[PDB]
């Protein structure tokens, strides 16, 4: 197994695949609970798909971690957390809907 | 003819840049041999 | 403009010419623009500018030692682009980027023209003719300036 | 350096380096003081023919920053950029 | 030269009068002044003759002197003054 | 426009006493800790003075933001962050009188 | 806040060095804003100039000649020198080894001259400006900056006899200010503070600027994120900055050290006193300066103490309307509370030590 | 001749056309006379015959070169004019409490006042400003106080359009009189003749005084003037040191010392060849009461209402408390019991 | 591309381990330490015996400003004031009026040394070589006021250092 | 152009940070309100106000969107508009090598969501948009002054905050303290219009 | 109305007694560039300018005496002005007019136009 992560506060997991698969599902889960129409919720699953099939498709460690491109797994599990929170959270900002307010005129010319 | 500031030709020489702090001393052994013997000849 | 120079001749060099007390006139600086005899010519009813010579050696300015002599004589410091006419009493006193720009208006006469005062460390350096297309266009009396 | 043998050889063991080598201090090999005068060239630029400056205007050839979007009147998911290639450990040194 | 209250005058002029209380900073020290005035040491170079109708002065030294300017040496009453330099040049008459 | 704290002037009423009351019971300890030379009625005083420097303000936000700014200060000297030459900077000492009658103002300068 | 002598809580007061350079900037040109850097981060001067000529050079939509990009990496990797000898040597000298400071600053003081005999200045070199450096290296000082890189591995190593294994600094180092990976980040921490901990990231390999890209040199990575292990990268850092300049002393090019635009960079005092264009050039450039054209920037560099970047804001006039300063040390102190939890006094001075922080930068 | 427009806001960096030359302000006054000059923007000429390190102290009071210094000799009137030469205004405060091996009482208060007046009249000096004591009497038990009145007379005769000030026992941070009775609880008790009980002093605040000479200069009616610079309250001797021991926190143990006795023991400590603590003309001085001149203006003419002691005595004595007294505030003593 | 420092683990053969351990015991690296700082002892100190021994500068040196004066003896300075337009501290103060003769020459040129802050753009600016930051580094005064230098001031200056200047210019003009 | 004195542009990157600019608009349509990316390949996304918090957590944990780093956190005082304040939010995503610039508005009396909760970097420059501008940010665990004096008052970075300042300080002899002063220059800032009266860019001339 | 004179820190002095003027700059008359003449300023009122004693340099106790604002329209200067409880003064922008200009009339056969010079 792998001694360190080489990051600091970053621990090896004994168990990357499973615990991939389950943070990937649960992302999918909350994307199912977002409208379909929304951007967010197709570009996230779409993502998720590929990785979790990767992750399926693979049992190698090292070889997963060159196919993900996201450096190191434990890196990947991070990211995983990371995007199912950003999820959860979207849920309640609800970015989809449209513009809350336009700029205020010339709010954005440069130069004067 | 320009006469810059420029490298000689061939360029400089090799430039040390790794440390190169040294092996020194006895061995553990060695000197535990003498401070027990330095030990046993004050001793008697 | 281009940022340098291809010229590797000698330049020429114009003899200065007296035309008063106050437009002090370095000619080798004159561009040929006419804008001084067309002023004078036309605004000033004064037709002593001209042009003598031609091709290379063409040199604007009166033929005979002559003065300019006009109330409105002081608005060619102005329309000149380059300093080949400057005032005389403003001569080497400041410089543009460094005065102060106060808009004021003129009460040599009653003509009420429109004025820029400036200003350098609490002193008046110059006095510039201000746009006002109803009252002065864009001159200034001699007095005035 | 103006230190005897003895001193010399104290100084290398206590160090445990040969000192007189590479002293820190410079005795002779500084460049001298009077340099000979140099002849600086020029740039790229300065040519008499072929050398207009719309040709090489590199301060006016700038342009406003191009709209993307603006919310005033099956896409694949887009990184900005290429993901970073994993580095790769050095060869000279790989484990100080 | 000397002011009326015995200090000497600057190249400019400038000088503290009697009823100055700028002047009480010069009571137990000196007061600067410079005693090499550039107007009176110009005066003394002679006017150089030059066949020419124009000359051009750099200052002397080439890149260690002043912009290359052309005098014109038309006027037979005055001398053409390099701008820069202050020298004087005459054409021979 | 969106609210700081307050959405009514009552409301806004309301810090600005509370913030009062934290700056006179205040006053004892800052004469005794910083060892003013003042009496602790002039502090109160002071702190008076100031509160009636911004008694005209009638829109909600800039109440907000004045006492968000009051209790920043009340911070520095509670905390002594402050020192005995910032307390007595309120106490102007060393600035001359400044007469605000006119023909004083015109034997003294230009002052308009 | 102090329970006997272990740190409960650090609350860091800064502005006592507050200059308001950024205000100061907008009042003046771009050319007369350059000296500005010198004094942001006043033990690496040079590398602060660098940021700023990117920056206005980015605007400008200009590119500084070969030879002077050479000229800011062989005076930018002495600049870290510089900073690491400072950064470590005082960073020791507050812990209590007093002469690794006075061994380092001899050679600090040869570094020193090489500003002097380039700019005239021995700190404040205002050298590189934008469009290239000011003028071309004097005659002989290649030589000379050979023979001082030749000779400063040994005292590196000298430094390193005593202290790299010295029992007493580790106790004072190791397991000192530990941070971790995903909070660095976090908190904004560049440079060391990143590398110490795990995190592979430089700026000059990542993004690289100048002729950063045909230099080869070694990233030193970190282990375990305590003032030991930035220790060790800083020491790393000064033999591998060797590395780069032994790379620049031979692989300098000839050509001019500004770009060939006398709209952008003076011209020579030969061709302002000969040239026409020339004079009305330099006249211009030194009154009103070069107009930079509308835009907005944020140029960052691998500064010694971190990321230095420059958020430049142009209106198309000679003067920048707005230049936010990127401290790298602005972040790493504002986490100082972070990193020192748990940690007694003794500890926290080793703590600002090895945050490498210098307060004109962060009090800008 | 000097005569210069005034500029500015009367700031650090303005113009006043106050050029003076303050003799004596290496001193309690002084320094406060020339910090008021000095804020106002006035070109402050400070003559000096100490070491230039014991002037340090005046440098930062005035803006870059409105603070020049100069030496000068007390017995050499040719120092004078050079120090007085260009100055519209001239301030004389040279005065010692102790006879010295060079200078007495009457060569401190009659010839250097003497010299000042006589030669500001041959440099043309428009105003001067002579210090005094309220208690100046022809016949007065003190020596200081009999050179204090003979100068007077004689700079009205050399100067005869001379501000004439008399101020009563200025008190202030550096001063010698609250310090001085706040630094007798070294000696144990506090000796006091008949207890204090037969003297009836006046005291004015440094700040004041110094206002009152910086209005003095402004006012154009002060030429000629005698003025009185009091305080608003009058104490007795006694009261006045019980509540000096009282904001200091100090145990007051007053024992009443016969005046032959007191002298007595001023003689002794004149031995001392620095600086004397006390003096026999300063024993008979504190005992001395304050005079009332009411025929002659004070602080309240020249527009500067006195402030009471009570209000200024916190800041002196405070360093004369001990550890446990030093945070108490100003308003916890009660005020002492004032004879009006 | 990249280097782990730290991250060696230790052998723990018997051998090292006793190596180690009399390590830990006698203070070898201590020891190792004093060493150093003993032949750092018996080393050459690289002081230098000021002010009787002065340290290397540089023609380019930017030291005490000073006013040049052509060969003729007339000032360089004609007035054009970019310099003081160029100077980033706005140290520089120049009043200018037409001279007797006509010429362009000031009649105040006031620079406070006490706000300039040696960045030499001054003597970059100039376009007759007036303006010359000197080699002169040591003139420190006991008075703010001396700071302040007037034209008098430079132009003294430029007379006493002219020889050194010169020299100095002669040796760098050719990199400007 | 081309030849040394241009700076080379790259298309690559200025097509890819463009392609983002789309994803990020597309994702957070609510917030952003425009999208640009300048030549040198610099990509500025701008978003309302109330999109601060949103818009900057998808950009630090979305997976296609690591911006983990708060590179710098300013603000642009331009007094010609209603919200004069301008605050810029400088991302690096280490993850692709990237950065990225976010842009909102705001008044001298709106206050703005503070980004502690997103970047724990954000605290210090927030504390410092106060000090030096005034903008206000809700929800901050401590704002206070950072850069000014302590009882300083006013914003200095404000437009309209003179230069010089409004008071100054000196040690005075009787108050034995510091004492703040209004401000009186022995010599005036000599303000220098430098302005050239001719256009210098005609790309960006704005229309009559 | 807003209000913010309580929050900028400006002193009264500075608050009320000010004057200040919204106008477009006028032309330079000595170039006929009209680039400066596009956005309207905004400047405080000239106040009193002595001279420092030591080294007659101009000194000033005005803290805005170079503060120049430039604004896009001159609503935007107006209510800038309104925000701080500055006194404005707005001086209308002054466009030059439309001139009829013909070279062929500088060689007219019955009009004064005629040029007796070029
Ligand atoms: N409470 C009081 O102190 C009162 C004092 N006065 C009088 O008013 C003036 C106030 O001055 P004060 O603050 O007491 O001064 P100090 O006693 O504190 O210091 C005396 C000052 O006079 C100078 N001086 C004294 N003797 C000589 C001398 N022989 N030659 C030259 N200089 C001399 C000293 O200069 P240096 O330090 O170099 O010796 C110093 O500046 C004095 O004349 C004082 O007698 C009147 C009423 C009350
Ligand atoms: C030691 C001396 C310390 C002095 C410092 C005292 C301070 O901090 S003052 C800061 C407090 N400022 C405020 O509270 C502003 C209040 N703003 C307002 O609008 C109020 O005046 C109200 C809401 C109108 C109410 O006030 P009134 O009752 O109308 O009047
Ligand atoms: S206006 Fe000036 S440049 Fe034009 S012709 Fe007359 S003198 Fe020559
Ligand atoms: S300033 Fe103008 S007119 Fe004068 S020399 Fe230069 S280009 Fe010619
Ligand atoms: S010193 Fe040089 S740059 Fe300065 S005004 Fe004189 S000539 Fe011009
Ligand atoms: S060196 Fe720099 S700051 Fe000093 S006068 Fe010259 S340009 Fe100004």
């Amino acid at each position: 197994l792998k001694k360190t992560t080489g990051l600091v506060g970053l621990a090896v997991c004994e168990t990357p695949h499973e615990r991939l698969k389950i943070l990937y599902t649960k992302i999918l889960d909350v994307l199912g609970q977002i409208p379909k129409n929304a951007a967010y919720r197709k570009y996230t699953e779409q993502i998720t798909n590929e990785k979790l099939g990767m992750v399926k498709a693979e049992p190698d460690v090292k070889k997963l971690e060159e196919q993900l491109q996201g450096g190191q797994i434990e890196e990947v599990i991070l990211q995983a957390e990371n995007e199912l929170s950003l999820a959860r959270k979207m849920l309640r900002w609800k970015p989809w809907e449209p513009l809350v307010e336009e700029p205020p005129a010339n709010q954005w010319k440069w130069p004067i | 003819k320009v006469k810059q500031d420029m490298p000689p030709p061939g360029g400089y020489g090799p430039i040390d840049y790794k440390r190169n702090l040294p092996r020194r001393g006895l061995s553990g052994y060695s000197m535990f041999a003498v401070g027990i013997g330095t030990l046993l000849f004050g001793y008697w | 403009g281009s940022d340098r120079s291809r010229f590797l001749e000698g330049k020429r060099a114009v003899e200065d010419k007296n035309i008063g007390p106050l437009v002090k006139t370095i000619m080798t600086r004159c561009i040929q623009c006419t804008r001084c005899i067309r002023f004078a010519s036309e605004i000033a009813g004064v037709d002593d500018l001209g042009t003598t010579g031609r091709g290379n050696d063409m040199q604007v300015g009166t033929y005979i030692e002559k003065m300019f002599m006009s109330e409105l004589s002081g608005n060619i410091i102005d329309i000149c682009p380059v300093g080949a006419l400057t005032s005389k009493p403003y001569a080497f006193t400041a410089r543009p980027w460094e005065t102060r720009k106060t808009e004021s208006i003129d009460v040599m006469d009653a003509v009420g023209s429109n004025i820029v005062v400036s200003t350098r460390t609490g002193e008046v350096m110059r006095i510039l003719p201000r746009m006002h297309e109803d009252i002065n266009e864009e001159w200034i009396s001699d007095k005035t300036r | 350096a103006s230190a005897t043998r003895v001193i010399q050889l104290l100084r290398n063991w206590a160090s445990g380096r040969d000192l007189q080598a590479k002293l820190q201090l410079r005795y002779q090999e500084i460049s001298k003081r009077t340099q000979p005068p140099p002849k600086l060239p020029v740039g790229p630029s300065h040519k008499l023919s072929n050398n207009y400056y719309c040709t090489r205007d590199g301060r006016r050839e700038a342009m406003p920053p191009s709209i993307v979007m603006s919310s005033q009147k099956e896409k694949k998911a887009v990184t900005p950029a290429p993901p970073i290639k994993r580095w790769e450990l050095s060869k000279d040194q790989p484990y100080l | 030269r000397t002011s009326p209250t015995g200090e000497k005058v600057t190249h400019t002029g400038q000088a503290y009068d009697d009823g100055d209380y700028r002047r009480v900073r010069f009571s137990d020290r000196q007061k600067e002044v410079n005693e090499n005035f550039a107007i009176d040491l110009i005066a003394e170079q002679p006017v150089s003759e030059v066949g020419s109708r124009v000359i051009s002065c750099d200052g002397g030294g080439g890149a260690l002197g002043h912009p290359r300017v052309y005098i014109n040496l038309d006027k037979e009453t005055k001398t053409g003054t390099c701008g820069y330099c202050g020298l004087q040049f005459r054409q021979p008459h | 426009v969106k609210p700081i704290f307050s959405r009514d002037m009552n409301e806004a009423k309301r810090r600005v006493r509370e913030l009062y009351r934290a700056w006179y019971r205040e006053v004892p300890n800052t004469v005794h800790l910083f060892q003013l030379d003042i009496s602790v009625k002039q502090g109160r005083d002071k702190v008076r003075e100031m509160f009636m420097k911004n008694a005209h303000v009638t829109d909600p936000r800039v109440v907000d933001l004045l006492v968000i700014k009051g209790k920043m200060e009340l911070e520095e000297t509670i905390n002594v962050w402050k020192q005995r030459t910032h307390i007595m900077r309120f106490f102007h000492e060393t600035e001359a009188p400044r007469p605000t009658d006119f023909l004083s103002k015109f034997y003294v300068g230009h002052d308009p | 806040e102090l329970s006997g002598e272990m740190v409960r809580k650090c609350d860091p007061h800064i502005g006592l060095l507050h200059r308001g350079t950024e205000k100061l900037i907008e009042y003046k040109t771009y050319l007369q804003a350059l000296p500005y850097f010198d004094r942001l981060d006043y033990v690496s001067m040079m590398c602060n100039e660098q940021a700023y000529s990117l920056a206005v050079e980015k605007l400008l939509n200009i590119q500084p000649p070969p030879r002077a990009q050479w000229i800011r990496v062989l005076f930018g990797e002495i600049t870290r020198l510089l900073n690491h000898i400072m950064a470590v040597t005082t960073h020791a000298l507050d812990i209590g080894a007093m002469t690794p400071f006075f061994w380092m600053f001899e050679e600090r003081e040869k570094m020193f001259e090489f500003y002097e005999r380039v700019s005239g200045a021995r700190m404040h070199a205002a050298y590189i400006r934008p469009g290239g450096v000011h003028q071309d290296l004097p005659l002989g000082l290649l030589d000379d900056i050979y023979e001082f890189s030749k000779n400063f591995s040994f005292r590196i190593d000298e430094l390193e006899e005593m202290l790299t294994n010295n029992r007493i600094w580790r106790n004072r180092t190791v397991d000192i200010g530990v941070v971790t990976a995903e909070d660095a980040l976090n908190y904004g921490f560049s440079g060391v503070m990143l590398r110490g901990s795990g995190i592979q990231w430089d700026l000059r390999k990542t993004q690289p600027y100048d002729v950063y890209d045909q230099v080869e040199f070694d990233v030193p990575i970190g282990s375990r994120g305590d003032c030991y292990d930035r220790y060790l990268c800083r020491v790393e850092e000064m033999r591998q900055s060797l590395r780069i300049i032994s790379q620049c002393l031979n692989k300098m090019p000839p050509g001019e050290i500004k770009v060939d635009d006398a709209k952008v960079s003076p011209p020579k005092r030969a061709e302002m006193k000969t040239s026409m264009e020339s004079l009305i050039h330099h006249f211009k450039l030194y009154t009103e300066g070069y107009q930079v054209p509308p835009g907005a920037t944020y140029t960052a560099i691998e500064a010694p103490k971190g990321e230095f970047g420059v958020y430049l804001v142009s209106d198309g006039s000679s003067r920048p309307y707005r230049c936010k300063i990127k401290a790298p040390g602005f972040a790493h102190l504002a986490g100082l509370d972070k990193m020192s939890k748990g940690h007694m006094l003794a500890d926290v001075v080793a703590i600002i030590g090895t945050q490498d922080i210098v307060f004109g930068e962060v009090d800008r | 001749h000097h005569a210069l427009i005034p500029h500015g806001k009367g700031g650090r960096s303005s113009v006043s056309g106050i050029v003076a030359t303050v003799f004596g302000a290496t001193g309690f006054l002084g320094r406060y006379v020339v910090n008021h000059l000095g804020r106002m923007g006035s070109q402050v000429i400070v003559p000096y015959r100490c070491e230039p390190y014991d002037t340090m102290h005046l440098r930062p009071m005035g803006d870059l070169g409105q603070i020049i210094f100069m030496e000068w000799n007390g017995k050499d009137k040719d120092s004078i004019r050079k120090v007085v030469e260009h100055s519209n205004v001239v301030i004389n405060l040279v005065g010692r409490e102790w006879e010295t091996k060079n200078f007495d009482f009457e060569d401190v208060f009659v010839k250097i006042p003497h010299a000042i007046a006589q030669v500001s009249k041959e440099a043309g000096v428009e105003k001067l400003i002579h210090i005094s004591h309220l208690n100046a009497d022809i016949k007065s038990p003190s020596r200081y106080l009999r050179s204090k009145a003979v100068g007077e007379k004689e700079v009205r005769a050399a100067f005869p359009e001379a501000t004439i000030i008399k101020p009563s026992d200025i008190f202030g941070r550096e001063d010698r009189f609250l310090n001085y009775f706040a630094s007798m609880r070294w000696f144990g008790g506090v000796p006091l003749i008949s207890l204090g009980k037969e003297t009836v002093k006046q005291p004015v605040y440094i700040v004041d005084v110094s206002k009152g000479i910086i209005n003095a200069i402004k006012d154009p009616d002060a030429k000629g003037k005698t003025f009185a610079f009091v305080g608003p309250n009058r104490y007795l001797l006694f009261d006045l040191v019980q509540y000096i021991f009282a904001v200091a926190y100090r145990p007051f143990l007053p024992y009443p010392l016969p005046h032959f006795a007191y002298r007595w023991v001023g003689r002794l400590f004149e031995v001392s060849p620095f600086e004397p603590w006390t003096t026999r003309d300063k024993v008979e001085r504190v005992h001395m009461s304050d005079m009332t001149l009411p025929h002659l203006p004070g602080l309240e003419d020249l527009g500067i209402q006195a402030t009471p002691l009570e209000l200024k005595a916190i800041e002196v004595l405070r360093r004369h408390r001990t550890y446990r007294w030093l945070t108490s505030e100003m308003e916890d003593v009660k005020p002492a019991k004032t004879v009006n | 591309t990249y280097k782990f420092v730290n991250m060696r683990e230790p052998s723990m053969d018997m051998k090292s381990v006793t190596d180690r351990a009399a390590q830990t015991l006698l203070w070898t690296e201590l020891v190792r330490g004093l060493g150093m700082t003993l032949s750092y002892l018996f080393r050459e100190p690289a002081t230098i015996n000021y002010p009787f021994e002065k340290g290397p500068l540089s023609p380019r040196f930017r030291g005490e400003h000073a006013l040049r004066r052509y060969p003729s003896g007339e000032e360089r300075c004609i007035a054009c004031k970019l310099c003081e337009a160029v100077c980033p501290a706005q140290a520089i103060t120049i009043e200018a009026e037409p001279r007797a003769d006509g010429s362009r020459r000031t009649t105040r040129y006031d620079i406070d040394m006490t706000k300039c802050i040696y960045c030499g753009f001054c003597q970059e600016a100039c376009p007759v070589d007036a303006i010359v930051e000197g080699p002169n580094f040591e003139f420190s005064t006991e008075t703010h006021e001396e700071l302040l230098y007037n034209k008098e001031k430079l132009l003294n200056n430029g007379d006493k250092w002219e020889a050194e200047i010169a020299a100095n210019i002669q040796a760098d003009y050719l990199y400007r | 152009d081309t030849r040394p004195t241009i700076r080379p542009r790259n298309d690559v990157v200025h097509k890819q940070l463009s392609a983002f600019g789309q994803y990020v608009a597309e994702i957070l349509p609510k917030y952003v309100q425009q999208v640009q990316v300048s030549c040198f390949n610099e990509l500025e996304i701008f978003i309302h106000p109330d999109g601060v918090i949103p818009v900057l957590t998808f950009l630090r944990d979305h997976t296609n969107a690591q911006f983990k780093s708060l590179a710098d956190l300013t603000a642009v005082d331009v007094p010609t508009r209603q919200n004069r304040f301008e605050i810029v939010y400088n991302l690096l995503s280490l993850r692709f090598n990237s950065r990225i610039r976010v842009k909102t508005y705001t008044d001298e009396l709106t206050p703005i969501e503070s980004s502690v909760t997103v970047y724990k970097a954000a605290n210090w420059y927030e504390r410092e948009i106060w000090d030096m501008f005034g903008v206000f940010f809700a929800n901050h665990p401590d704002l206070r002054r950072i850069l000014t004096d302590y009882g300083f008052e006013g914003h200095p970075f404000r437009k309209d905050f003179p230069l010089s300042g409004y008071v100054e300080l000196r040690y005075d002899d009787e108050v034995k303290r510091v004492v703040a002063e209004p401000v009186e220059l022995a010599q005036e800032f000599r303000k220098f219009d430098l302005n050239s009266p001719w256009e210098a860019f005609p790309a960006y001339r704005q229309p009559p | 109305k807003l209000d913010i004179t309580t929050l900028t820190g400006v002193p009264e002095e500075h608050i009320k007694t000010r004057k200040v003027r919204i106008f477009v700059p006028a032309r330079n008359n000595m170039q006929s560039g009209v680039n400066n003449t596009k956005k309207w300023k905004m400047e405080f009122d000239t106040r009193e300018r002595w001279e420092n004693p030591l080294m007659g340099w101009s000194s000033t106790a005005d803290p805005l005496s170079n503060l120049v604002l430039t604004f896009s329209t001159k609503e935007d200067a107006v209510a800038f002005a309104e925000k701080n409880g500055w006194s404005f003064d707005v001086e209308e922008r002054k466009v030059p007019k439309p001139k009829s200009k013909s070279y062929g009339a500088n060689f007219s056969w019955n009009k004064r136009t005629r040029v007796s010079t070029k």
